[PDB]
């Protein structure tokens, strides 16, 4: 029970630290599961863009819920000569926008 | 003396193209719900400019942040405990909506329904999200000054102009422009968890991630005005308050934020800094706000010290941790290299995401010039945007440490040269800022190269540590509703019972 | 006419005590998410600084004289605090709050329903619950007429009386009431269903009342849990 | 002893059914995970025919007497039905199903106690409101050599009085059971307690009594949603 | 005439290696909380044998199914909606834990934290997960009869030796043994939805599926004796009822199950049926049981057939279905080719995942034998399994689509023996059973090659569809406790909104 | 309201089916958000077993909450020759159960 969580409060007190300043707790942290829950998907797909920009770069499509929901850029791609920084993650903010469209 | 890490992150201005891609991924992961649409944990600004929301650099105006008392206590600048409770019935320093910008839309069904025989060709007009009514036109947005977008007049009252004759800027031949993306500076000394009256803001003790806490915020909507950053969006539809929570379902885990990761311009490093918790009062109190950014260096510890990995490990950091530690990149710009800087480091909070600043084209002048110490490369003295602006944005006004992290940049560019083009040593531009061949080659190698593990180095945060992953790993996620997750007390009204835990005791011990 | 006397006084007021209590438990328990304040000034900020303050700093000033008013045991100070000084107090100090509360209270109202942004925005419980406390403050105010016509207190030592029978489970609490003037009926019953909607509306804001925050560390760091 | 009066038949009946009813209408809104009977049968399955029909044939001959018993109003077949004839009806009828429900119920009891299946996976709840329900049958079976001291209905006359004063919100409904046997008080007030628990416990499984079944369609398929 | 779709499922048990790699795939993400620990959505079971629970194909004993009346009604076998609420306050023919099996654990730990000198080498015993005890033996498991394990007497109990001289199979020389790996069969008349009482068990429409609202489940524990296939498992901690879910989340968006794609033999194909659901009915309560498994097929539509195609698509089936439908494995097999036989149609549920009949080595005999009609091959009539085993496990008793199944097997493998080892054409064994060289050539490619486009062809489920996918889209996932999921009506007595909508509405029409 | 839900309870009636054997309802389904949610997932890392069985078969680690969840095996080797069967999925029993030993 939340509520009679309540009444451990001052048990849940930890040791202070910058003389004072601040306070080490020992409470309850669950509720992060709800971003936690957002992150949280079906699968990737990869798949890129088929618009005249010459980016030509990969994507990794986020399914959740049986829906196109997000994307982020692959970072796979074969790796370059050492001496030679490698093309990841490419993209471009265009194209991070295009999830939207499915179901606008 | 108590040991604590945090992921740090370093944002490299000097390789930034102000494309914004970090504000669209993050938008779209965490911040499209309908009270937040608003909402850019992730913002790039373009300056000179006032930002989003607008002026949030104006303290005088926002009273964000903390001040250092006669005494040399410290205070947030909305007040202390009494003052900022007595302004809770209305917050008086509060942003409005049309600090930021009123959200829209666009009728783009009008498009598809447009009834046979119309006038005219049928259009999409813009709509309030926060009223559902016609908008007459947009007159605002979360990047409208993109690209010098205003009359200089009105970019120029920049905050970070202070003390600068700026008059020459507004000639076209002394143009310049910078960009700034940021985020929650996820502070050692935050100002929102001190301003936030429910305690519901909170510094994670195994990352430092700091979050607002969905359950125990009150909308209390103080915290709004104790960031200095203007980093803490109210949800006006939800009624409680959210923030970048840095991807802590992935930096959990070992993975790069999504801002950081879907860097385009690979301008961001994620790397541990191991501090000092019990330092973080007698830092941020510093008398001179000057002093600031060297204090708060000082509460960062020498990963490879083993004095200091043998508190580190005392005090409960993973040894996983240590080891990231020891190969930080933002450890080696912030620490080793001195080419990272705090942003605003005058606020107080001792903020944990850094900047390496800017070079830029050189300066109008009367003819081509003349070869420099670094010959045809630029010579620090020679950059077009002004050292004091970028001074008052990263080291409370001092130009010393800028000056430094902009020459060393340039001397690594010379010595590279000489190497690649000329096939010779020239360690001339090295020895004048300090720097050894090696630091030259390892800055190259972390600036230049970039290796994707050389950018991101993430430990895990051990959700096992302290806690009970088997029974999680076996039924987190089967959300049913059996009303027992968040409370450690057993007792629940409607005799209920944790799915993901175990009810049956064992008796055999 | 006795039937919804006993009703009203000796009936309602435990059904709405039971759900103010066991709803105010249920709702923290199971929706942590809705217990908020749901500030509404970020969205037009307008006249939000006068109208929030004087409503609320009038409303405060009602539940304290309230509280002692109705809850005080009369042998507490009864030399000092006789209950026509009492009365005065009330009439005076909590006439004065009721003034400031009502002001209030009028143009959160005004901008509630009119101004474009809030009202798009709002959920029915705000504009019923606010509603209500306007009319509420107006309906005590209205009492202090009647209050007027018997300076010897014996009109509130009837209303005294049956609150503190209320709340010391006492049966036959109506009984105090007897002769009391129509408007107290009204204001009470009114009262009264205010703590019944209470754990339904964004009153629950008010259990939050951040007194820790006065004594608490700055800096809150949470341990792994 | 008449404040002790007032509270437990004047005052907490209220308290116990707005708690029964804001507690069932809140758990049914945002705890229908936990909305089951609970079974726990297959743990277990030996006596469970025999217990629970017993317990729950004689619970349910139970209900229905003093559904009819307390509920229906005096007038209706007054001349077929006078209080007398359903105080007989009360007794034996009643006082068979009271007998099987007692004997289930103490099977069960024994059952969720010492079977070690069943104990080690029963909810402090389930052992609480089953030996709140074998007490309270018993207390009932325990009332009727009391009425059997008035055969004329008298008794009878007085509880059924109260039970229809508090229902209709007539207050006094006290007076009713003035010299009334105390045994017939303390199962009254377990009775009232057992609704106030209600929500709180597996007892909210009755509200789901699948009366729609007899007549429902065999196949169920749901469109997209 | 209503036409609707679901993506049905079948099992080569030629194919089947029994290693169960399904079932453990599918405890890992579904089945591992308390409550459910014994219950394997996905189970195997090596035949002869009894099963989980034991003996469920007893019917007489379980009460599983449906019975046709001697009025032509079907009435479920537990008893009419009378007689099963009759029957509420105690299910007399409910399965007892003993039936699965005790679910248990070890004491692992004690190997860890044996005190020193301690008299024996330590060792983990098991415990009870119901009751927490310590367990003197383990006495059985949910696999106990795995490849033959147990006298032969026992394991003959085995319901499917019903009318069969079993003697002979209790020879060594007569040995036989095959794996059945069975789930839900997502029924098109399951027993399950008929036998709730508060109407909580229901079959998706888009695609099928059968699942127990975990919301308006009440746990009256009578489905679980309405299945026949002992496919519903009650959560002993819950008090609800759960069972295989199809992987709903998955094929939603056009993946196999998770039993289907991580099928090590390769035996588990997907493809969608189009049904005619007002003929389920009519189908289901057919006379004769016999006549069950043709009744189904004739209630399946042909998804090439314009007629078929025009009505679905006025019925709301969308044209990707549609077009999955006409290239499914599972229409080829069961339609077409005759391979797939539904698992005990006699139930009346018109089961939904088939099987094909494994082929075995041949019989004992005097001599090495000689050649046959298909050479070196076997021949049907040679195979060790008893046909009338395999009838009465697929089709009712009648072994003449058994024998249709397994002739066809064999034929396909004599046609492509005389091509790549003989290099020439040989169509008399395919003429024999009246399969044409193009059928022997797909079900080749399909059986043998079985790339994985061929054996998995899922559509998505459109989950867009009369929905709102947009707010979803950017609001699911975001678990913060809104309270407003799951009803149709707004008012809440939480005064709350719904995270995944949109409350502001649009005045703009 | 679940609770008020219950009044549109006829309402919420659609066509009847196979001569009233069955009846289309149109009534709430986000309960089915439940297991969606379980099989969400924070990302997919490939791995194989450092055990000797000769498999050699790659698979898919779910990492779910900060932790590895379960696996299912990876079915993307390349393929082989079109007159051969491919590979995938490979695995076993054995293999399908290593994430159990993580928090054991
Ligand atoms: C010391 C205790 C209290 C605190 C800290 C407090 C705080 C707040 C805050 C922060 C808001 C949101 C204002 C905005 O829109 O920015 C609010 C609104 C409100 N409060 Fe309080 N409150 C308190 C006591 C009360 C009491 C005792 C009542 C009446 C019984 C009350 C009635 C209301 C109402 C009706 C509103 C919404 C006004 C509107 O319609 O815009 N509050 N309160
Ligand atoms: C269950 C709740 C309440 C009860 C039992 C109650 C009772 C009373 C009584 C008995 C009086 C007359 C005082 C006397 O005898 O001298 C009074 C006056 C008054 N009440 Fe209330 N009241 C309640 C709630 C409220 C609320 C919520 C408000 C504000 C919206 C309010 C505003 C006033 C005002 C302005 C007066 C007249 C001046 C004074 O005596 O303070 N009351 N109330
Ligand atoms: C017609 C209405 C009812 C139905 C369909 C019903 C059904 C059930 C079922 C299916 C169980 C689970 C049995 C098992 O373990 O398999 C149960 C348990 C129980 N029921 Fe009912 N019930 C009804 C009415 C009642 C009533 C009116 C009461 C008492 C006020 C009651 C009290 C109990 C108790 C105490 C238990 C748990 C017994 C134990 O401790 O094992 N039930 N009921
Ligand atoms: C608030 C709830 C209840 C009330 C007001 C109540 C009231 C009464 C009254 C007034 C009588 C005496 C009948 C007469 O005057 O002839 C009685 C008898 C009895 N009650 Fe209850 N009762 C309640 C609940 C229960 C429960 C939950 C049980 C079973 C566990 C139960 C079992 C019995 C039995 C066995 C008798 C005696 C024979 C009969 O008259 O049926 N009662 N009850
Ligand atoms: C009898 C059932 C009472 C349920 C009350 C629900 C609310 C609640 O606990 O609110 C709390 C105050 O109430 C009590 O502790 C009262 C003691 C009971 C008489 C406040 O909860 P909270 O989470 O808003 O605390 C925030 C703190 O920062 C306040 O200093
Ligand atoms: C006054 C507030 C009442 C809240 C009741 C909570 C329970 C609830 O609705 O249970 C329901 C019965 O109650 C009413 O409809 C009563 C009318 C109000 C007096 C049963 O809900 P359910 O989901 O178990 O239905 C299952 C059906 O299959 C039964 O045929
Ligand atoms: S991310 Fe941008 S540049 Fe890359 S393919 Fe897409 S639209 Fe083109
Ligand atoms: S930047 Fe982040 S941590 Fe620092 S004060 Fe602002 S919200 Fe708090
Ligand atoms: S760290 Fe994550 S939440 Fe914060 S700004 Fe970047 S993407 Fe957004
Ligand atoms: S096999 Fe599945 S759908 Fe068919 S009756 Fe059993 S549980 Fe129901
Ligand atoms: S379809 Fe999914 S839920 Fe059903 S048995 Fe297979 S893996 Fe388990
Ligand atoms: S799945 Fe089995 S065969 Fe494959 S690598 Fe793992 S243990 Fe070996
Ligand atoms: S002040 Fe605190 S109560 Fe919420 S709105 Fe800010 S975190
Ligand atoms: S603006 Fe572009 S360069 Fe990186 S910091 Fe943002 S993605
Ligand atoms: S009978 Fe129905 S109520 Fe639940 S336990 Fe089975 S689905
Ligand atoms: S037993 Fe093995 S062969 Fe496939 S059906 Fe199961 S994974």
């Amino acid at each position: 029970s939340k509520f009679l969580d309540r009444f451990r409060y001052a048990k849940q007190k930890g040791e202070t630290f910058a003389d004072g300043h601040g306070q080490l707790l020992n409470t309850n942290r669950d509720w992060e599961d709800g971003y936690r829950q957002r992150w949280q998907h079906d699968k990737i797909v990869r798949s890129t863009h088929g618009v005249n920009c010459t980016g030509s770069c990969s994507w990794k499509i986020y399914v959740k819920n049986g829906l196109v929901t997000w994307e982020t850029q692959q970072t796979d791609y074969p790796r370059t000569r050492p001496d030679l920084p490698n093309h990841e993650p490419r993209g471009c903010p265009r194209g991070a926008s295009y999830s939207w469209y499915l179901y606008s | 003396m108590k040991i604590r890490s945090q992921v740090g992150m370093v944002l490299n201005l000097d390789k930034a193209i102000g494309c914004h891609t970090c504000s669209v991924t993050c938008k779209n992961v965490w911040t499209s719900r309908e009270g937040v649409e608003y909402a850019w944990f992730n913002n790039v600004e373009t300056k000179p400019g006032q930002g989003f929301p607008t002026d949030w650099e104006n303290q005088e105006k926002y009273k964000g942040g903390w001040i250092r008392k006669i005494n040399g206590k410290l205070q947030p600048r909305m007040g202390n405990r009494a003052m900022l409770l007595g302004k809770i019935f209305a917050n008086p320093h509060l942003p409005g909506i049309d600090d930021y910008y009123e959200p829209f839309d666009f009728d783009y069904q009008n498009l598809h329904t447009a009834p046979e025989g119309s006038k005219s060709q049928p259009i999409a007009r813009p709509r309030s999200l926060i009223t559902g009514e016609r908008m007459a036109k947009i007159e605002k947005g979360p990047n409208w000054e993109d690209d010098l977008g205003g009359e200089f007049d009105k970019l120029a009252k920049d905050k970070n102009f202070d003390n600068i004759q700026k008059a020459m800027y507004s000639q076209f031949e002394n143009t310049f422009m910078m960009y700034l993306p940021r985020l929650c500076e996820h502070c050692l000394n935050p100002a929102c968890v001190a301003t936030c009256p429910s305690g519901a803001i909170y510094k994670r003790e195994e990352d430092g991630i700091v979050l607002i806490d969905q359950d125990k915020c009150r909308g209390w909507r103080m915290c709004i005005t104790g960031c200095p950053y203007k980093k803490i969006y109210f949800n006006w539809k939800s009624g409680k308050s959210e923030k970048c929570i840095f991807c802590y379902p992935r930096i959990e885990a070992g993975q790069p934020t999504v801002c950081s990761e879907t860097c385009v311009g690979r301008i961001r490093y994620l790397g541990v800094l191991l501090y000092d918790a019990d330092a973080i009062e007698r830092a941020a109190s510093t008398e001179n706000e000057k002093d600031l950014y060297q204090r708060q260096l000082d509460v960062f510890l020498d990963p490879n010290d083993p004095k200091v990995i043998e508190q580190a490990i005392k005090d409960g950091i993973p040894l996983s941790v240590i080891e990231a530690a020891q190969q930080s990149p933002v450890y080696k710009m912030a620490m080793e290299w001195k080419l990272a800087l705090p942003l605003h480091p005058e606020y107080r909070t001792l903020p944990m995401v850094w900047y390496v600043p800017p070079l830029s084209p050189i300066q109008s002048a009367a003819d081509a010039g003349e070869l420099g110490s670094n010959g045809i490369l630029p010579d620090v003295e020679s950059l077009r945007i002004p050292v004091q602006y970028l001074a008052n944005l990263l080291t409370a006004g001092d130009t010393k440490p800028v000056l430094r992290a902009l020459k060393r940049m340039l001397a690594m560019r010379h010595y590279k040269r000489a190497e690649t083009v000329d096939g010779k040593v020239d360690t001339r531009a090295l020895e004048e800022v300090g720097l050894t061949e090696a630091q030259a080659q390892e800055m190259y190698r972390y600036l230049a190269i970039a290796n994707y593990e050389d950018r991101f180095v993430v430990p895990s945060s051990h959700r096992e540590l302290a806690r009970e992953a088997f029974p999680e790993k076996n039924g987190c996620g089967f959300t049913f509703g059996d009303g027992c997750h968040g409370s450690d007390t057993k007792f629940n009204l409607f005799n209920s019972r944790r799915i993901d835990a175990i009810d049956v005791t064992s008796k055999t011990e | 006419m006795q039937f919804l006397n006993m009703f009203f006084f000796d009936i309602y007021p435990y059904i709405a005590g039971a759900v103010f209590l066991i709803g105010s438990w249920l709702r923290y328990d199971y929706g942590q998410y809705t217990w908020r304040a749901a500030s509404s000034q970020m969205l037009d900020r307008k006249g939000m600084n006068l109208a929030s303050n004087l409503f609320h700093i009038g409303i405060l000033g009602i539940f304290v004289g309230h509280f002692f008013g109705m809850l005080t045991p009369h042998w507490m100070a009864a030399a000092w605090l006789p209950i026509e000084v009492k009365q005065k107090m009330a009439m005076f100090a909590g006439g004065a709050s009721g003034v400031l509360c009502l002001i209030g209270g009028v143009l959160l109202l005004k901008r509630r329903l009119f101004s474009p942004r809030v009202r798009a925005t709002t959920t029915g419980a705000d504009i019923l619950i606010l509603s209500l406390l306007v009319i509420q403050c107006a309906l005590g105010l209205l009492t202090i007429p009647f209050s007027a016509q018997h300076m010897d207190g014996s009109e509130m030592m009837k209303l005294v009386g049956w609150a503190q029978s209320v709340v010391t489970f006492h049966g036959g609490a109506s009984q105090h009431l007897d002769g009391v003037a129509f408007i107290f009926r009204l204001h009470l019953v009114l009262g009264m269903t205010l703590f019944l909607l209470f754990p339904f509306s964004r009153l629950i804001h008010i259990w939050s009342v951040p007194v820790e925050y006065l004594t608490r560390k700055y800096q809150l760091v949470r341990a792994r849990h």
